[PDB]
RNA sequence: UAUUAUAUUUAUUCAUAUAAUUAAUAGGAUAAUAUUUGUAGUUUUUGAUACCAUGAUAAGGAUUAUAAAUUGAAAGUGUUAAUAUCAUAAUCAAAAUUUAUUAUUUAUAUUAAAUAUGUAUGUGUAGAUAAAAUAAGAAAUUA
């Protein structure tokens, strides 16, 4: 686009505020994940039928040497609190370790737990223009 | 669990100032409009509601 | 079964190379070059 | 098309400041979820107030006669049981059978948000001041 | 509708109230049909061969 | 009467300009004429406006009559007075219809829309089940549930 | 095909794609031509048997003719045998009348 | 000179017929009938691959059940959890959706034994550590042997 | 002076050949004569070129799982590889093993010709995954590391020509080339009868002899290698009582000319002739006498001839059918060959 | 009779990028195949005529009698014996029918002349080119490559159509002639430029229903409820019909000739005729079960 | 109906012609266009820098 | 690689082969994945032959197998890349920049119509078109008509 | 009404007759029809827009299932779902590669057959012609980037390159 | 124009222009190509 | 002057891109015989790249018109055909808002299928701004 956050900003145009077909997006920017939906907790941003098998960042399918980080698509379960191990999510910027485990997390994916869009923004990545802009929209004071 | 009694960085974030005015651009103030009806003039208020 | 794979490119090209080493590329599509393009009968009635 | 500028480097240690920030964010979500489920299920089990509107028939009839006497003399226990919630209220009305279809066609029911205030409220500020930190989709008191 | 005997079933309702007052949801996510889902949308309606839409298959 | 949320205030001139779409809505002119033939009133105004708009619809697909290049210019404010008599006829009729409905609603004991004054029962407008806990025009807090208007015998 | 997919590497698999797309084998039958006599001397299908057939088959029949569309196998001969079997089997079923 | 035939001449039709073969699958001779038992279970190479839906793969699917049981042991398919068999250990494993059984939600479901309340306003203020004292007698349910 | 990606390579032919070969030049590619392809890479450098070249299922990726490196720097942030032993405490390992990627041969047509399930497509022909030695698809050690470099790699050097060959692959590619790259007639002149098909062949012959035709046919549906001739003998024998000329003719044709003419044996022809009799088929009697007569191609090239005593028994059966069925012209024809 | 009577319907649908290409293509192929179909039914018609020429009680085959009288019972409450003549009138009536249909064809095949040929009406011509409504792929698509503005892409929308018109030649020939079909298939090569052909063939066949293998027996004792047709029951719970029925019956020791028939549900003589290699039944033997 | 009556009794064409019942309003909507927000008439908002 | 002897002008044009072999692997694992999903999800008893306890152990085994199916392609067909073969332009399916029948994008396809590279017929920009279906009921109607002919018309045996 | 689906044998009635659920069973046997048993009786909806000719899009066949709880996730869906084997996805796959000649044959094979040599791309021969000419008029701008450097850093026993000027 | 060249088999501008056949000339068959008949190669396959 | 009308209506809260190796041909049954069953010469060049690397198709109404007629244009808007000589950045799922060039669903009934947006009740409410004479229905101050 304008400021290439990725190497694909080098490659993809914006098309303004291009209106999109309902649920057809080349970039799945799950900007709604950490949405507390009180009576809809085991439903909102979760698997549909309660009696489903687990997703597949949940079983070592082969003879791995290991991995650097899990996805958010692997549910949080008893082994994610008691085992107290390292479970990492590729969130902005590099990775996010779930090292303060709790039991309420048990059952959902880690999407409802890894904040997609942070309330703290580092002006260390923003431009001399973006900072004034975030002041404009009310994010950083000035 | 055991919700920590001190918050480190998340609660400290800059407060997004609530929208001041209403309506378009959240700037349309709270003062009378063209739409206000009158109960002192006629059995049908003017301007009437449809 | 032979029709599912008789149009193989290399089968085409071994027909081509066989016609080549038998010295015949006149009937063949690729291996013929018709460089003499024929002209038309000019008209005495419309010479303009 | 101007060559899109590379996003500058993320910075020093910010990968871990985001670690700790999100950390205590889900930490805060722990309590937020706890309190929100508290508020939603108390909302659920609390006996609500009237879903219908007393501005239309047959619920404009006096609070003594007609469909009101049928309400007192067949369903007065069921509504207090099922907490006056408009959904079970209207379904008990559908199963009372002696009103017909009217429990939609003639009955006027409060809007979804005028319906979910607890029993016997008298303000208009209740719905407009219900707590905004209990992410109940408005399913709290 | 031929229905399984020994199964307690309803009939298609009569009063236009019970559908308003049932717990029936609305189709929120994408809209699939097991054959149409090959073409992935109306606008990008795919076709293997340029056959007529009024084709009378033998 | 179902629609009881808030409504948009449009002047008679633009409520009439909608022409044969809603102003000369034939099925609405009819359904308000039915209120008159029930109550037993002469439909002089609605019939006058219906005549005018039947003319206007019959002579909408046609061109205006030619103007003459008069520096003295009389046609202008004469057709002006013509139009604005038609307009005044329709202003009177607008008011008659509104009055008859806001009176018949107090007679049928039916509730009008929000802040729709009915001088048959209440000197101010009907405020109830509103998107605001303040009066939309008086800035008076609303009672819960909606305020009650008529008797209770039905 | 005889434009472009007639001749090269893609000729093969395009012939596959074509004939598989066309692999359907429609079988139409005249129920009046089931109204025949079994060589046992019994009429093969009587009015009651035609009733049992039309009621066994919901949408396969129409305008006095029964249609089954062999859509199973990629090879048309195998759709042929499959449709012949299914037709014969719905006949054995309807013949209980 | 500007001519093109309206109809390909017989001669060039004859060239275009001759130059190329005739496929044996254009004749459809038939005297034996349909082979009810073998012809469909004929050799695995010259097999009639069903095509389209799963509902036509009847041999392959029995085959898939058989292979998958022949390789996949219960010592592997054991651990595979449901969502509910893991969601069981939430402090609120069960709360009725607000649709129907919103009138069936109970207070007793609320684990007030794991959070705390201030009575001056009625709010639950914080949550005790349950990941400490969390003692389950059936970490995986009673059907799980490892 | 030079910035080069590959340091060193390897020769394809060895010095017992090159030292005599070099004395004639190679007529090389005009625009780039020296062609350092994939075959010439080292073992390690080509393990790199094979590890990478896939999206998340080439172990070249730090978080692909079979990755070798333990450290990866993410924009000046280091992440280190959580191994399987730390991981299994929350990602319980289910690893069926090397047999869980190789589907049965009876699901090839359902899986579109394939048997493997690898990221890397496994062509069964030689000329596609051929690295230096032709790529043999060994279905018993198909790893994710992929040592044999037989895979149809995605983004490797010299991948474009083979991706084009794969897309220009034939209609029946995996099945035909997989069949023929195995199961060939041995120089002893014999048919390929194997070890693991003998018990299944026993099942087939016993069932068909008992007369359980469809049962034997459902079992024959599992004939992966070739059956010995007696299996066809029994699978045609079962048809005799019911008169299944159609099922019988198809049982014959499946080995006849399709399976190295195993089915071309006098007694199988005798069974199918009997079915022609019991089905009352003047034209099928003659078809079976026709396969008996054979032609040069079978009778000489594939050397699937029939012992003259069996020729005679089948001819007497044909005459006994025909002159019993009054088919004077065709009986006289067979006696003409007599 | 005539135009609504057929045995093999070839609807050759010619596809071309331009409807004028296929409008003229269909005329070319329709005259080719009118000259073909005329010759092929001239052949079949001279054959049929010379056949019907000399039909009487002295012109018939044993195969045909054995097919006409392969029935256990018929209309008179008794099995029918069809001679050379009762089958003579049958085959002559059939051949009268076939000649009537064939000559109606040829009459349609000479009627179109260069002056007033109407190939879009079969009642005049054999065959008739049926139009087929074109495949038409209208597609909106942008033209601008503006990366900033979606509006300025939208307003640039151009509609363009991938057309592909067809024509359907319907040869309703009342008898399948593989030689004509051979002449039809190699239009696949002399067809015009950017024009192809899909051949629809609808040809009458014979599929036999048969006793042993596809039985019309009573319902069983145990009823197949809804459980036997659940999901994946189509492949687990059922076999691929038909049922394999053991056509080899083992003789019991103290058996009779009519006891094995009273056991297998057959007539004694029919069991004799499906086991015609034996005269008296010995123990331990196998017997071919007649389908009857 | 006007053409039906002209066809049943011709000389009634003249009053039908004159009254314009046999008249065809040569009108249609604006076709379906994505460059229009309602598809028919309105072009999307224009903004100067 | 490393930009030495590039034969094509778009280094990204390797992604088209990459995508077509993505499609191949999708066709290869498609049947297996669909039957795996069916059997793992089936709740009402499969048949009178496999039911209950055997059903739970079998379901979990085939789920273990669907998980062990390494190389499996379970990314939905609407989620794969969709790029123009010619100038390597990507097009989001469902929006004007994707010609469906030629598998090209607004850009390359616009180039190929304003030059003579495709044979199309220009029709009016505001109307509906020549197809009576596309005129009749919009776009879902032609979707319906297409599925009706490709699937629904066969009285499936 | 809430009616129990009852079905009396053909034996209880004092006239036997084939009953319709048994006929349903015979049909789901013959054509391998799955009988979904959770099918409620109150949901016999038909697609009016498709089944009712009072809309512009009357199709006659229920062009979809009026059932909001739908998705490919369901096995009842997966059962009646056309698979992408031999669909347009395959045709596109096997004919839509950036260069079309690489779908009809191999470029080297075609070259060695029609010409002699295997020719470069038009783009490559562009680069090579520019090499031929911009190294004719001038030099000293190049670089030496190779696939394998062992033979350049290590020339053969001879081959002492020329120093230019 | 371009490195990724024109393809002479799909493109109407090529197929139609004066060095090819236009759609309004009557698009017939121009000359019957009997190639597989003048001299057919012998059947020699790579795979024995 | 004539060959002829804009002062009306409906409008304004607007956001989405990611985890490096593009260099080549290699035919298998019903074909009168190739183990060519399994076709083995490494390492002399460099542009479309993270980088200069020409061209070529949009948006934008203000006076060629009334009858059998359409209220959308060339001035070129990212990807394209000759300038080389910093670096591999390219979707196979789950993704990080600063980007002018955007029509949001408004109070009787509110989460079931690849998951699908929890915030902004407020007198229709500053300033400046949007669209349209086309199946809808509009009428009078030419340069």
């Amino acid at each position: 686009l304008k400021m290439a956050k990725s190497a694909f900003g080098f490659y993809l145009a914006r098309r303004g505020q291009r209106k999109f077909p309902f649920l057809r997006r080349p970039h799945i920017k799950n900007t709604h994940a950490m949405n507390l939906s009180a009576p809809y907790f085991w439903s909102f941003m979760t698997a549909k039928s309660q009696t489903y098998f687990l997703p597949e960042e949940n079983y070592i399918t082969g003879d791995w040497t290991g991995k650097f980080f899990v996805s958010k698509l692997q549910v949080y379960t008893l082994q994610h609190a008691t085992s107290g191990s390292t479970v990492r999510v590729k969130s902005f910027p590099s990775v996010f370790e779930l090292s303060s485990p709790s039991r309420w997390n048990i059952g959902k994916e880690l999407n409802t737990l890894t904040k997609p869009r942070m309330d703290l923004i580092d002006e260390q990545m923003l431009t001399k223009k973006q900072r004034l802009d975030y002041v404009k929209a009310g994010l950083l004071p000035k | 669990t055991a919700t920590p009694e001190r918050f480190s960085i998340l609660g400290t974030t800059h407060p997004k100032p609530k929208r001041t005015g209403f309506g378009r651009n959240n700037k349309m103030r709270s003062k009378p409009s063209d739409n206000v009806a009158w109960y002192d003039k006629g059995p049908v208020e003017w301007l009437p509601r449809p | 079964s032979r029709y599912y794979e008789w149009g193989r490119a290399v089968k085409q090209f071994n027909f081509i190379e066989f016609r080549r080493r038998n010295g015949w590329m006149y009937d063949l599509h690729l291996m013929k070059n018709t460089t003499k393009q024929v002209g038309p009968l000019r008209d005495f009635n419309q010479p303009d | 098309w101007a060559k899109p500028k590379k996003r500058p480097k993320v910075g020093q240690g910010f990968h871990e400041k985001a670690q700790k920030w999100r950390d205590e964010f889900l930490l805060d979500r722990h309590r937020i979820l706890a309190d929100s489920l508290r508020a939603y299920v108390e909302f659920s089990a609390s006996k609500r107030t009237e879903p219908w509107d007393t501005r239309f028939r047959p619920f404009d009839r006096v609070e003594k006669d007609g469909v009101y006497v049928l309400m007192r003399h067949l369903m007065e226990d069921k509504f207090q049981l099922c907490n006056y919630h408009h959904r079970p209220v209207k379904r008990l009305f559908c199963n009372v059978g002696l009103l017909g279809p009217q429990v939609t066609t003639k009955a006027r029911w409060k809007p979804y948000r005028y319906a979910t205030n607890p029993a016997n409220t008298s303000k208009a500020e209740r719905i407009f001041q219900k707590d905004k930190t209990l992410y109940t989709h408005g399913h709290n008191d | 509708m031929q229905q399984v005997p020994g199964k307690i079933d309803q009939t298609p309702f009569e009063e236009d109230q019970t559908w308003l007052l049932n717990p029936i949801p609305v189709q929120q996510l994408e809209q699939h049909h097991p054959e149409k889902d090959l073409q992935d949308l109306p606008f990008v309606n795919h076709e293997q061969f340029p056959r007529s839409l009024e084709w009378t298959a033998p | 009467n179902t629609f009881l949320t808030k409504s948009v205030a449009t002047p008679p001139i633009s409520v009439i300009r909608t022409g044969p779409k809603w102003w000369a809505d034939p099925e609405r002119m009819v359904r308000q004429k039915l209120m008159y033939f029930t109550l037993g009133v002469d439909q002089l105004p609605l019939r006058r406006t219906a005549v005018i708009q039947k003319d206007l619809h019959r002579f909408h697909m046609c061109k205006p009559p030619p103007r003459i290049g008069d520096t003295t210019g009389y046609k202008r404010s004469r057709a002006a007075q013509l139009t604005t008599w038609y307009r005044r006829i329709q202003y009177q009729e607008y008011h008659l219809q509104h009055l008859f409905t806001r009176h018949v609603w107090g007679l049928v004991r039916a509730y009008p829309g929000n802040t729709t004054k009915i001088q048959g029962k209440a000197d101010d407008g009907y405020v109830g089940y509103d998107s605001v806990p303040y009066h939309r025009y008086n800035r008076t807090p609303l009672p819960f549930p909606a305020r009650e208007i008529y008797g209770r015998r039905e | 095909n005889n434009l472009e997919y007639k001749r090269y590497d893609w000729q093969g698999w395009y012939q596959r794609m074509v004939d598989v797309h066309n692999r359907n084998i429609s079988l139409r039958c005249r129920v009046s031509d089931l109204k025949r006599l079994d060589p046992n001397g019994v009429p093969f299908v009587d009015m009651q048997t035609e009733r049992r057939l039309r009621i066994l088959a919901e949408g396969r029949v129409g305008m006095g003719v029964l249609m089954l569309d062999s859509d199973k196998y990629e090879d048309q001969k195998d759709n042929m045998t499959f449709g012949s079997i299914k037709l014969s089997e719905l006949l054995s079923d309807a013949r209980k009348a | 000179l500007g001519y093109m035939h309206r109809y390909t001449p017989w001669e060039w039709i004859a060239v275009q017929e001759a130059d190329q073969p005739l496929i044996a699958e254009q004749i459809r001779q038939d005297n034996i009938g349909t082979s009810y038992f073998f012809s469909l279970n004929r050799y695995w190479r010259y097999k009639a691959r069903p095509h389209g839906y799963i509902r036509h793969f009847d041999n392959e699917v029995r085959d898939l059940f058989q292979f998958v049981d022949g390789v996949t042991p219960w010592k592997q398919a054991q651990k595979i959890r449901t969502y509910w068999e893991v969601r069981a250990h939430h402090p609120m494993p069960q709360f009725n959706r607000p649709e129907v059984a919103m009138h069936r939600n109970t207070v007793g479901l609320l684990p007030a034994h794991m959070w705390e309340t201030d009575k001056k306003t009625g709010k639950v203020k914080a949550v005790k550590d349950s990941v400490r004292d969390y003692q389950t007698k059936t970490p995986l349910p009673k059907w799980v042997q490892l | 002076s030079v910035t080069g990606v590959f340091s060193k390579g390897r020769g394809i032919g060895h010095a017992a050949v090159t030292s005599i070969l070099r004395y004639i030049p190679r007529a090389r590619v005009p625009w780039q004569p020296s062609r350092f392809g994939r075959e010439n890479l080292s073992a390690s450098d080509l393990a790199v070129l094979w590890s990478r070249g896939r999206y998340r299922d080439g172990p070249g990726n730090y978080n692909s799982g079979y990755h070798t490196e333990k450290t990866h720097v993410l924009e000046d942030n280091t992440v280190t590889m959580i191994p399987k032993h730390e991981l299994e405490k929350y990602m319980p390992d289910i690893s069926i093993g090397p047999k869980a990627l190789v589907t049965p041969v009876s699901l090839m047509s359902a899986r579109n010709g394939h048997r493997v399930t690898h990221d890397l497509l496994h062509s069964y022909d030689p000329h596609i995954g051929r690295l230096d030695k032709p790529a043999v698809v060994d279905h018993d050690n198909i790893t994710v590391e992929d040592p044999n470099r037989v895979g149809l790699n995605a983004a490797t050097l010299d991948c474009r020509g083979r991706i084009y060959r794969w897309l220009r692959r034939g209609p029946f590619f995996q099945e035909d080339h997989y069949f023929r790259r195995s199961l060939r007639l041995n120089r002893d002149g014999t048919v390929p009868t194997a070890a693991h098909e003998a018990p299944l062949m026993r099942k087939i012959v016993r069932l068909a002899q008992r007369g359980h035709l469809k049962a034997a046919c459902e079992e024959y549906r599992r004939v992966t290698t070739v059956p010995p001739v007696e299996v066809y003998r029994a699978l045609t024998a079962c048809c005799i009582p019911g008169g299944l000329i159609a099922d019988a003719v198809a049982i014959f044709e499946d080995g006849n000319s399709k399976l190295f003419y195993v089915a071309r044996d006098g007694e199988v022809l005798h069974n199918v002739m009997r079915c022609a009799i019991k089905a009352k088929n003047r034209v099928r009697v003659m078809w079976v006498y026709n396969v008996m007569r054979g032609r040069y191609y079978e009778n000489v090239i594939v050397r699937a001839e029939i012992d003259p005593i069996w020729r005679y028994r089948i001819a007497l059966l044909a005459l006994e059918y025909f002159l019993d069925h009054n088919c004077a012209e065709e009986a006289g024809t067979v006696y003409s060959y007599l | 009779d005539g135009i609504h009577g057929s045995e093999v319907t070839y609807k050759i649908v010619l596809e071309g990028f331009w409807d004028h290409h296929v409008m003229k293509l269909a005329e070319d192929v329709c005259m080719f195949l009118r000259d073909v179909g005329r010759q092929v039914t001239e052949e079949k018609l001279v054959a049929v005529r010379r056949v019907m020429e000399g039909l009487t009680g002295g012109a018939f085959d044993p195969e045909l009698i054995d097919f006409f009288n392969a029935a256990r019972a018929g209309p008179f409450g008794r099995p029918d014996e069809y001679d050379a003549e009762e089958v003579a009138n049958f085959v002559r009536a059939d051949l009268k029918r076939l000649e009537e249909q064939c000559l109606n064809v040829i009459n349609r095949c000479n009627v179109p002349v260069p002056g007033a040929t109407n190939i879009y009406d079969p009642q005049v011509s054999w065959p008739y080119v049926e139009k087929l409504e074109p495949w038409v792929r209208m597609a909106e698509f942008w033209t601008s490559s503006s990366d900033t503005s979606f509006t300025e892409l939208e307003m640039s929308t151009a509609h363009y159509e991938f057309r592909k018109y067809f024509r359907v030649i319907i040869c309703k020939l009342p008898f399948q002639s593989t030689e004509f079909e051979k002449r039809m298939y190699d239009i696949r090569h002399w067809l015009h430029r950017q024009t192809t052909c899909e051949f629809h063939t609808i040809y009458r066949k014979n599929v036999i229903h048969d006793g042993s293998v596809f039985p019309t027996e009573h319902d069983p004792a145990t009823p197949t409820t809804h459980d036997h047709h659940r999901m994946f029951s189509f492949a687990l719970d059922w076999q691929s019909a038909p049922v394999n029925r053991l056509s080899v019956a083992r003789v019991l020791e103290g058996d009779d000739w009519e006891r094995v028939a009273q056991r297998l549900g057959c007539s004694v003589d029919d069991l004799k005729e499906a086991n015609p290699a034996i005269e008296e039944l010995e123990a331990g033997a196998v017997l071919n079960v007649p389908g009857g | 109906i006007a053409n039906a009556l002209v066809k049943l009794l011709p000389l009634t064409r003249i009053p039908l012609k004159k009254s314009g019942l046999l008249s065809v309003d040569r009108r249609r909507e604006r076709g379906q266009f994505p460059g229009y927000l309602d598809g028919k008439k309105v072009k999307r908002k224009f903004a100067k820098r | 690689m490393r930009h030495i002897g590039q034969d094509v002008p778009k280094r990204h044009t390797h992604f088209v082969l990459e995508s077509r072999l993505m499609y191949e692997k999708s066709f290869r694992d498609s049947w297996l994945h669909s039957v795996c999903r069916a059997v793992s999800q089936i709740d009402e008893p499969l048949s009178k032959t496999i039911s209950g306890t055997r059903q739970k152990m079998l379901q979990r085994k085939v789920t273990c197998f669907q998980y062990n199916q390494y190389g499996l392609f379970k990314v939905p067909y609407y989620r794969l890349a969709n790029v123009d073969r010619y100038h390597a332009v990507q097009g989001v399916p469902g929006t004007r920049e994707w010609v469906p029948y030629a598998n090209v994008s607004y850009w390359t396809m616009n180039k190929m119509v304003r030059s003579g590279n495709l044979l199309v017929h220009r029709v009016h920009y505001t109307g509906w078109g020549t197809d009576p279906h596309l005129k009749k009921g919009g776009w879902e109607h032609r979707w319906n008509k297409v599925m009706q002919r490709n699937a629904l018309q066969y009285s499936r045996i | 009404g809430v009616h129990r689906v009852g079905y009396t044998h053909p034996s209880t009635l004092p006239v036997p007759c084939a009953q319709r659920w048994d006929l349903r069973l015979a049909r789901a046997r013959i054509f391998q029809e799955y009988i979904e048993e959770k099918a409620p009786g109150a949901w016999q909806l038909e697609d009016e827009r498709s089944m009712s000719p009072e809309f512009k899009t009357f199709t006659g066949y229920p062009m979809r299932e009026m059932r909001p709880g739908y998705g490919q996730n369901l096995p009842d869906f997966i059962m009646k779902k056309r698979l992408p084997n031999n669909t347009h996805y395959e045709l596109f796959a096997r004919r839509d590669i950036p260069n079309e000649d690489n779908a009809m044959y191999g470029k080297y094979l075609y070259d060695m057959t029609v010409h002699g040599t295997s020719l470069p791309s038009t783009y490559r021969m562009h680069k090579d012609i520019n090499k031929a000419q911009r190294n004719d008029r001038k030099l000293s701008g190049n670089r030496f980037r190779v696939l394998c450097s062992s033979g350049a850093k290590k020339p053969p026993s001879g081959w002492e390159p020329i120093p230019d000027a | 124009v371009g490195y990724t060249p024109v393809n002479p088999d799909t493109s109407p501008m090529l197929a139609y222009s004066q060095y090819h056949w236009h759609y309004n000339l009557p698009q017939g068959m121009e000359r019957p190509h009997g190639v597989n008949r003048t001299m057919t190669a012998p059947y020699q396959s790579a795979h024995s």
